[PDB]
RNA sequence: CGAAGGUGUGCUGUGAGGCAUGCUGGAGGUAUCAGAAGUGCGAAUGCUGACAUAAGUAACGAUAAAGCGGGUGAAAAGCCCGCUCGCCGGAAGACCAAGGGUUCCUGUCCAACGUUAAUCGGGGCAGGGUGAGUCGACCCCUAAGGCGAGGCCGAAAGGCGU
RNA sequence: AGGACCGAACCGACUAAUGUUGAAAAAUUAGCGGAUGACUUGUGGCUGGGGGUGAAAGGCCAAUCAAACCGGGAGAUAGCU
RNA sequence: CCCGGCGAGGGGAGUGAAAAAGAACCUGAAACCGUGUACGUACAAGCAGUGGGAGCACGCUUAGGCGUGUGACUGCGUACC
RNA sequence: GGUUAAGCGACUAAGCGUACACGGUGGAUGCCCUGGCAGUCAGAGGCGAUGAAGGACGUGCUAAUCUGCGAUAAGCGUCGG
């Protein structure tokens, strides 16, 4: 069956990637959660 | 005052699995099994110190009426002869008698009788 | 379909009774070569009765 | 019940059986000893011996008959020509079964099947 | 004399060896070998590993003889699990154990 | 000249317990009287880990199918070679995008991984391998749409939009 | 010409059997419907939770839907077990 | 050094106070699984114990109807929360 | 003494049980602290276009990761210790 994982890249990039995060307020505070939580892969981006 | 229990918690069970060796199984080796077992078998015990006693008497009185039975009473008048003729010894003597000296038990069946007739 | 209480360790090894193998009951021996084999079988070495029955 | 019946299955179809001991009674009459499985040797008795037996008596029509039941011309005429004349005056018995142990991989009970008359 | 040989974490499950083991026990060495030769079975493979190491330790370590040699003890304990993952059905993890067992023999003479 | 702990034994107390000591253990322990508590577990379809049971049972994943010879090897139904057999053939062949990212090739190893064995492997280790003016991306151009200088609007955040 | 007819790809899913700790958290097999259209499909894009979208089944909105998910208020409250 | 497949694993030798500290490594409980020994068990029915109790085995003693383990047979007895 | 009869009867353990001994599995217990928890006294309370926080890639006789550093790259100069 056609499960609900359907990789691509450029949309991967686009919708939780470093800009898209840094281009909203909110996505700016999720990266800040991040780092105050010491994530290593901050974002999806590569 | 952090308080680790291994120690106290280890001879608590123990103490348990040690009075339940010789049982089967899990009863000898299994806390929640043998602790069950082991107070089973006190409520059986404490029982059983008052029905040692019935069964015992049961005993003694049937070897007492096959002894007596053997020199022509029964028990029923032998005992009655024997209050008739004031002997008060009991039911483990006379029963440990009717074995090991059958002389004797014969005449404390003489003196019974003679105090029925 | 599925147990109502855990069998014993000892049920198990009543079943397992039946488990024991069977030790071959004797080997037979070449005439020729004097090899051990099982009865009906060539030896090791590719003899049968007497004779060599392999190339090798 | 399988009363009175002939023939292993050996866990196969027909089509199978047939092109196996086909394969197999070719690689027989090839090599003259061959290792296999003991209920797949004693099966191919019945197909090779009939075959050398038929290869007692050279006719277009004998070798037809092989060439329709081995569909390999080095046997047929290997059958006619070395087998046939070998087994001339044999009633029978063209094969010896040898016992030979147990397959390392599935422990099946093997066997090598030969021809009585080597000779290498 | 009681000379020792263990495989230990051997790949199979303590049952399966014992099945062998049992065969062998309290058997003179060359009808061990024999035995174990003529058993069709992974186990005895490597239950005659053990006993041959055995013999050999025997000799080279503790003494000579070969034919005054018997298998006086055999046993076959657990050794550690291997645990893995068996997917089933409907997403349904099963862990499968992976047995091994620690094989011993001791040879003796006296 | 053997602490805690572990494991036995013997004695002892109405009980929770206590004392002694053998063995293990190999460095801590602690009388007494007071003091303070994360102070006592068998249950909570309790939590975590370990280990049983069913059981050496079901199953080993399309019923396209194997057979033999030779080779290598400790070992070969499964690897290599070869002869046949059978299966797909608008595919079960071939070339890509997407996605994955070294799975490619070679040598070497078989613990684990592979639902079996394995000498084999998309497994382990090592080394090698991707060569562009013309292919593609980058690039020029724009679509939907996005962002959007100023701006309009909006408690703030922001929203819309040139 | 045709929301035309038969019928493969393609899209679907009427029946039966299998399967039900599956080969598979919806499939397989044999048949079945549509198959130039209100078709189908690739890539990208927009719509965000009392909100969306809905040829409307309360259907679908990441195996979750009579109000998604995540985190928080939060150790909600539980005259109940 | 030896067995083993130029394995895994093991036995020796050696190191060390110790390898019953050998890297799966201080201590090394329990469940759970085994080997060995003693006793019991194949005419026997049930919470598997308890009270009684032979026989056998094994340690004491000096005779002494004592210790330990087992437990035929028999009275009673339907777990825990 | 022999036979026959008729009473009675040990010795079996495929396996199982109990106990003891020796082991295996397992990693509790005790002992241990380079790590944490809570505070006290003091400090410092900001960093950043002189390019931060945080990262990516690189940097060694270096295959990897960590730490440090930044093509002057586990480091350069200078003044002191
Ligand atoms: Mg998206
Ligand atoms: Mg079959
Ligand atoms: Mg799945
Ligand atoms: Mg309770
Ligand atoms: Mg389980
Ligand atoms: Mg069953
Ligand atoms: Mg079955
Ligand atoms: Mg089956
Ligand atoms: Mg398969
Ligand atoms: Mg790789
Ligand atoms: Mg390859
Ligand atoms: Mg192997
Ligand atoms: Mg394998
Ligand atoms: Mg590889
Ligand atoms: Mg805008
Ligand atoms: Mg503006
Ligand atoms: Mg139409
Ligand atoms: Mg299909
Ligand atoms: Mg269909
Ligand atoms: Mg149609
Ligand atoms: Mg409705
Ligand atoms: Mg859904
Ligand atoms: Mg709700
Ligand atoms: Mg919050
Ligand atoms: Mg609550
Ligand atoms: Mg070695
Ligand atoms: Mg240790
Ligand atoms: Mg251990
Ligand atoms: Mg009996
Ligand atoms: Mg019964
Ligand atoms: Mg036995
Ligand atoms: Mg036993
Ligand atoms: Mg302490
Ligand atoms: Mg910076």
């Amino acid at each position: 069956m056609k499960r609900t994982f359907q990789p691509s890249v450029l949309k991967r990039n686009r919708s939780h990637g470093f800009r898209a995060r840094m281009a909203t307020k909110n996505g700016r505070q999720v990266l800040a959660r991040r780092r105050a939580k010491g994530r290593a892969r901050l974002t999806v981006s590569k | 005052a952090r308080v680790k229990r291994g120690v106290i918690a280890r001879a608590r069970h123990k103490k348990i699995l040690k009075q339940a060796k010789g049982y089967y199984g899990a009863r000898s080796r299994v806390y929640r099994v043998a602790f069950q077992a082991v107070i089973k078998a006190g409520q059986y015990a404490y029982r059983d110190r008052r029905q040692r006693k019935r069964q015992f008497r049961q005993l003694w009185i049937a070897r007492i009426n096959a002894a007596a039975r053997q020199n022509g009473i029964s028990y029923s008048k032998f005992i009655n002869g024997l209050k008739k003729a004031s002997v008060e010894i009991d039911r483990k003597i006379l029963a440990d008698i009717a074995v090991f000296d059958k002389v004797a038990f014969t005449a404390l069946v003489e003196k019974a009788k003679a105090a029925l007739a | 379909a599925v147990q109502q209480n855990k069998p014993t360790r000892s049920k198990r090894g009543m079943r397992r009774s039946h488990d024991a193998l069977t030790a071959v009951t004797s080997l037979s021996v070449d005439k020729t070569s004097g090899e051990k084999h099982l009865r009906h079988h060539i030896t090791a070495d590719g003899y049968y009765r007497g004779r060599k029955v392999i190339a090798k | 019940m399988r009363h009175r019946k002939s023939g292993r299955q050996l866990n196969r179809n027909s089509s199978h059986r047939q092109a196996m001991f086909r394969n197999m009674a070719g690689s027989l009459v090839r090599h003259e000893i061959i290792k296999t499985t003991l209920p797949k040797a004693k099966e191919l008795r019945r197909v090779v011996e009939p075959l050398i037996t038929l290869a007692k008596t050279d006719s277009v029509a004998n070798r037809r008959l092989a060439f329709a039941r081995t569909r390999d011309n080095e046997i047929v005429a290997k059958l006619f020509n070395e087998l046939g004349p070998r087994f001339a005056s044999r009633a029978g018995g063209y094969t010896r079964i040898l016992k030979c142990g147990f397959r390392a991989g599935d422990n099946a009970p093997m066997a090598y099947i030969e021809l009585v008359d080597r000779s290498e | 004399m009681e000379t020792i040989a263990k495989h230990r974490h051997a790949r199979s499950s303590a049952q399966k060896v014992r099945l062998v083991a049992d065969l062998i026990r309290g058997k003179k060495v060359s009808q061990a070998l024999d035995i174990l030769t003529y058993t069709n079975k992974k186990a005895a493979v490597l239950v005659k590993k053990v006993l041959e190491s055995a013999i050999a330790n025997a000799e080279h370590n503790d003494g000579a003889d070969i034919d005054d040699l018997k298998v006086t003890k055999i046993f076959v304990d657990e050794g550690p699990s291997m645990k893995r993952i068996m997917p089933r059905a409907k997403g349904r993890a099963d862990r499968i154990l992976k047995r091994t067992s620690h094989i011993t023999v001791v040879v003796s003479d006296r």
